[PDB]
């Protein structure tokens, strides 16, 4: 058999690959091992924009 | 008519003909012993590989 997917697989598989993806750890804020805030000196509203 | 075991009809636009302007628009077959399938592909078969 010689049969051609449309769509084809390779395009797919790649797509999907980027959606697999988790979502990235927004830790800035929290304490540390020590108690310490982790993140930088920064104003909370500027921060936003 | 042809003098053999089997005879066959087949179709063959302005098979014997002599015109003075060619349409060049004609319908040929092949004797059913070979492979017609070429006639039955040629509007639509964009994507069979």
């Amino acid at each position: 058999e010689q049969y051609k997917a449309r769509p084809g697989i390779a395009s797919v598989q790649r797509a999907t690959e980027s959606a697999e993806m988790p979502m990235k750890n927004n830790d800035e804020g929290t304490p540390d091992k020590k108690g310490n805030t982790k993140g930088d000196l920064v104003n909370e509203h500027s921060e936003a924009k | 008519f042809p003098e053999a075991a089997v005879s066959r009809i087949v179709v063959h636009t302005r098979w014997a003909s002599n015109v003075d302007f060619d349409r060049d628009s004609s319908v040929i077959m092949a004797p059913p012993t070979e492979n017609n399938i070429h006639l039955f592909k040629q509007l639509l078969n964009t994507e069979t590989l």
